[PDB]
């Protein structure tokens, strides 16, 4: 790297975000109210009210046939079957945001591209840019102005479901005969005119396909959205992805998949009994208004990860029944450091130092307050299945085809591993291929199946020594981890503004087997929720000693 | 006097410049297009059209007809020349004007019908009124009374694809009327009509001009509607002028084998 | 809930990979060498001869203009010169067979939803399903079955870069005019001349359309694939993202987007002298091919 | 005999049930249009046209013409009626044969002239030759020439947008007689031609018919043409012929005005 772009683009960032706080601390709270209105009043209504009124709406829309009735009937139904309404509202609040304001940035824009050869070319490599470039990479600075919630994931989901509308649009004013266009100018008729009874209504094909395009976009966008805070079913594919089952991540995507055919019929039934149609869905509509119509605090950010939901809302628990009103909110890890560093969130007990996050600490850590461990007993290393015969580093000969299996580059335990794949000489021509959590998962679940040899850079504490029978491997240089410890973190100001919160927070601290027995209690089928009141019921004391 | 056409040019292709002299020598049509590509669609035109006429326009198919038009109603512009409306030059006129005079003093009937497919007769018929921001009524009834007079009163809520050649001449011919403009510019909307019909159509315009002092420029290659209505008439051939007369061509006539 | 779609999903999935593992194995065994052979046949040659022959490809279908030229000459020098030349290589393998990929089995089954409304009303909600489900659920079942690598991520990208191609296919196809198609049937014309004589040459505009988003589609579907082993420009981001240094991460997002801009310009300048053109083409291989030989 | 036709009948929108019930009482085409919205197209149309005849058609505008060449090439299907080639029902065609018929024996112009914007005029002149498999050589050749007869021998290399609606039509004309076919469907292929261009390709048919004794059926709306060629005439009003005869129409007619 001889030009340094990365300092550059590190260092503007830095101070634009420094300079540019309020006017998108204003908006950031203005968006989220309104949006948290919005989901609150699709939340209220029941579930079945609005699920005749959208099988009634599909009927009068589609007139004689009863496929796209029935599907929505069957879909709805089934999700509510599910549990997955609620998820589904928020769902439905930051699709519909992405997707009308990409629709009004986009249409607007496409005309302007096809009556302007120039801005064409001007906008034809931002539009690549915006829906090819990685939506992580602009994540972490989209998180320092917006903050958490569901105001970045409408950003994103516009910014990579606008590209398609604008271009379709651009075609379509484009591609329109050019006769027609004489016979329109020779009747004097303005660009507006020529543009709402010509160029529209014929172009209405493409920029339609450019419509349903965006959606499918911002739905797909979801999860990248629900990484960064926002509810809805992209925390569920997150936290299936997690627990490697495919049967909860193919529930929320069909989810997502019915929302889309639904919102893709009843917006094609726009490109091309009347009055008692209209009055009876006017009453429909009536109807779901008239249903809707029926402290101290903390604000934590934690992972999608079983041992910190547990802890979290653990917490949370000892909290409520305890004169609090908390927020918990689930992100991503570095999104969860950013916050604390910001300010935004007032803490996080997810600090697995000082060898899983070390990058983090080491680039935050002057902008939050390491309150100590709050568990030990946490280790990292090697880890294989309990049936091999190998046990210790030393002995690796040719197994899992001299192929090491990662976690994610970057992370503190695949810079120990190849510390350690240099440190040592039997596994000095192994290998390391760094994946997701989720495809290591995959991969040792399969394996265990196939009874075939797997080498993994795990955890514990972790579901797979519950759902499957590991071991770890020796580490006599210790060069891959010691013990760690998980810590607890705050924001820089928390001892002044909230320290009823802060007493609770350094306090806080618990043991890893209690942790691995309300993994054990979930897992069998128990939600996070009635594992915490049941192992605070056994444990009552340390919590009032928490206090 | 209501409108002037001087050393009026329209040069298609490239190579603008070197068929631009050629054509001031005088060399032909197929020879500059094959050294050039330039089709010369018009060089020279020069002449004056008064009020409550029709001049009728006639040539070779291949000799600048419809690029006249056109360039009368500066859907194109020429690369040398003059046309003036009214005393006003119409390359020399901002939008808004250029955008009353299109719609009141000038009408365009074109050889393809210009036609809006996801529109019914009723309101390709009537798009002339909307753009002038007339009222619903007075002009869905302009247009029934402008079909009546087409005979496609029955046909007003079709569409377009669910009509023929000469239907669709008569829509394109309806639309120009009903706005009722000073002046019709008309491009062979008689080509595609059976007699009874085209001479329905010709007493029509006939009645026009007779009440309504109107200017009509009518392009056609049909001898007998010419002499019938063309109070004066103009003959091309690979883009020049040849005579402007009224009923003196058939008298006189530069090897004019054209007529009869 | 009430209905276990998560356990038949679980013991659909625990069936196939335990009945089809033959297949699954043999693909991925065949997918990873040849796709690491092409890139070390990309890699061989020389990173200053692939910017050199690709500016003068650039310059050969411009014509005169350069801004295009220089902007691709700019970006490969930058990426090159940042270290991320191996990186891109994987990169370009993969996103060029997921796209070509993508394409083959778009175009054919958009044409063929064209001739057919029953197929369409058939392919509208698989199409649907494929683009809107995340790619995080492609890469469980992915991983279950071809396993950690490339060709997983090249599954996935193809899962969700079909859907445009598909989609613009059809429409372009469904869109020709009539009297056209009049005229050619009635000179007798079969489907496949009428196909390739005048449905496709005027549907290019919404068919390539679709290729630039199925090619958009596939690049931005390379960060999932970096987290199922993919190696690439994929793999920085991610190590970007886990270290917070928005710097590293920014420059592979832009080597992307520089690769995004020059494949379409390329494809774009396919919608619509010569000789020495096509000859300096073939020098330029011939010397590609002796860089990969050298 | 080459062509037979036999209570052939079409009728377009919906409702055909009603529509053909009240044709069978024999009601007018404007009320069935009024109560149903099904127009008429074409109604027990039954004759015959022998071999070596140009046999021209005519009628109002919305008479159905344009519909009856478009039936006899199937290109849309009867209601009802059946049409024979060659002692065979067109209807009762597997795609093979029927190409066959299509390529060789009938070859259709078409009144808007059916041209592909992206091709040349020598490659739209040709269309009708790569379908059938001729080599590059001998049909760019038969393109030429056609060309030529037609005066387009220039403008080869040029597209239609680059065209005027004359010589498009002429390139359609050109398309259907490079295929040299058996019969010649023309739908208007006069409309937009000047009277010498016009007299042209008059003179040109009649030669194609006196050596390749070829049938035509020729519509039109010029009288002067189908006299001059026609061998024999139908003339159509409302969806119904009226008369098939040849020169007699003058002479005997059923409130034909529309010869006078
Ligand atoms: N878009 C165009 N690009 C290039 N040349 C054109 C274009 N449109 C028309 N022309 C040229 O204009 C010349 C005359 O056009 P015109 O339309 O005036 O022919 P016409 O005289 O209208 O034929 P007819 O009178 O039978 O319509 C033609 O020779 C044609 O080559
Ligand atoms: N696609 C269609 N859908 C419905 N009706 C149609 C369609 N095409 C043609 N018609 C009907 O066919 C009837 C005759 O069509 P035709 O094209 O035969 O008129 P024409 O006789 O061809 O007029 P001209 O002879 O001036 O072209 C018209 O009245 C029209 O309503």
């Amino acid at each position: 790297g001889q030009v340094p772009i990365a300092n550059w683009v590190s260092s503007a960032t830095d101070w634009i975000t420094s300079t540019f706080s309020s006017g998108f601390d204003v908006i950031q709270k203005s968006g989220t109210v309104l949006m948290n209105g919005i989901t609150g009043a699709l939340t209220a209504v029941p579930f079945w009210l609005m699920i005749a009124v959208v099988t009634i709406l599909a009927i009068l829309v589609s007139g004689k046939k009863i496929a796209f009735p029935l599907f929505t009937f069957i879909g709805l139904s089934l999700i509510a079957n599910q549990g997955l309404w609620s998820d589904l509202m928020s769902t439905i609040t930051l699709v519909l945001l992405s997707s009308l304001l990409s629709i009004i940035i986009g249409v607007p824009l496409g005309i302007w591209m096809a009556k302007s050869d120039l801005v064409a070319k001007i906008v034809q490599p931002i539009l690549d840019f915006m829906q090819t470039m990685p939506g992580f990479v602009y994540l972490i600075p989209a998180v320092a102005f917006f903050g958490i919630g569901v105001v970045p994931g409408v950003f994103a989901s516009v910014i990579f479901a606008l590209p398609p509308t604008v271009r379709m649009t651009n075609l379509g004013i484009r591609q329109v005969s050019t006769e027609l266009v004489e016979a329109a100018d020779s009747f004097g008729s303005t660009a507006r005119q020529k543009l709402f009874k010509l160029e529209f209504p014929l172009a209405k094909g493409t920029i339609m396909a450019g419509v349903n395009q965006t959606i499918m976009l911002a739905l797909s966008m979801v999860v990248i959205a629900s990484m960064i805070g926002a509810p809805g079913l992209g925390r569920g594919v997150l936290a299936a992805v997690q627990s490697a089952d495919i049967g909860k991540g193919f529930v929320s995507g069909i989810s997502l998949v019915i929302l889309a055919i639904i919102i893709d019929r009843f917006t094609q039934k726009l490109n091309v009994v009347k009055k008692w149609k209209r009055g009876i869905a006017l009453v429909s509509l009536l109807a779901l208004i008239i249903g809707a119509f029926s402290d101290k605090k903390v604000d934590l950010v934690y992972m999608n990860w079983d041992s910190e939901v547990a802890s979290i809302n653990v917490l949370t628990q000892a909290m409520k029944e305890h004169g609090f009103d908390v927020k918990t909110t689930a992100l991503d890890n570095a999104v969860a450091w950013q916050t604390v560093a910001n300010g935004q969130a007032d803490g996080m007990v997810s600090a697995w130092l000082p060898n899983t996050h070390k990058t983090q600490w080491q680039k935050y850590g002057k902008s939050v307050d390491l309150l100590g461990p709050n568990l030990k007993g946490a280790k990292v290393g090697f880890v294989v299945p309990s049936y091999m015969n190998v046990n210790s580093i030393e002995d690796l000969t040719n197994q899992a085809n001299k192929t090491i299996t990662g976690i994610e580059p970057g992370a503190g335990v695949m810079a120990a591993s190849e510390k350690t794949l240099n440190s040592y000489d039997n596994l000095k021509d192994w290998k390391l291929v760094p994946s997701s959590s989720g495809a290591m998962t995959v991969a040792l679940g399969e394996a265990i199946k196939q009874h075939k040899d797997i080498v993994i850079t795990g955890w514990s504490p972790h579901w797979m020594f519950n759902k499957y029978d590991l071991k770890y491997l020796a580490d006599p240089k210790g060069t891959m981890g010691t013990s760690e410890n998980i810590n607890t973190i705050v924001r820089k100001g928390l001892k002044k503004e909230n320290p009823e919160a802060y007493k609770v927070l350094d306090k806080f601290n618990w043991t890893t087997k209690d942790m691995e027995a309300v993994m054990l209690d979930i897992q069998n089928g128990k939600t996070p929720e009635e594992a915490a009141k049941n192992w605070i019921k056994d444990h009552q004391k340390e919590v009032d000693k928490w206090f | 006097v209501k409108i002037k056409i001087e050393h009026l040019t329209k040069i298609f292709g490239k190579r603008i410049k070197t068929a631009l002299t050629m054509v001031e020598k005088g060399e032909p049509k197929n020879e500059i297009l094959k050294k050039t590509g330039a089709t010369v669609g018009v060089y020279d035109t020069n002449f004056e059209i008064n009020e409550g006429e029709i001049f009728v326009i006639m040539g070779l198919s291949g000799s600048g007809k419809s690029t006249l038009l056109r360039l009368l109603n500066r859907l194109i512009e020429p690369t040398s020349g003059k046309i003036f409306i009214d005393n006003q030059d119409v390359a020399t006129l901002n939008k808004e004007d250029l955008l009353q005079v299109r719609r009141k003093t000038m009408s365009m009937v074109f050889q393809n019908f210009g036609l809006f497919p996801h529109r019914t007769i009723l309101e390709n018929t009537e798009y002339g009124l909307e753009v002038q921001n007339v009222p619903k009524e007075e002009r869905r009834k302009r247009a029934e009374k402008a079909l009546d007079n087409a005979n496609l009163l029955d046909f007003k809520d079709q569409y377009p694809k669910q009509l023929s050649g000469g239907m669709q001449q008569r829509v394109g011919l309806a639309r120009a009327l009903a706005n009722d403009p000073e002046i019709l510019l008309m491009d062979q909307a008689f080509s595609a009509l059976d007699p009874l019909i085209r001479r329905e159509m010709q007493d029509e315009l006939l009645e026009l001009q007779a009440k309504f002092q109107k200017t009509i420029i009518f392009v056609s290659h049909d001898l007998n509607e010419a002499l019938r209505i063309g109070d004066r008439i103009a003959i091309m051939k690979d883009g020049k002028i040849m005579q402007i007369g009224t009923g003196e061509e058939i008298l006189t006539n530069p090897a004019n084998d054209y007529v009869k």
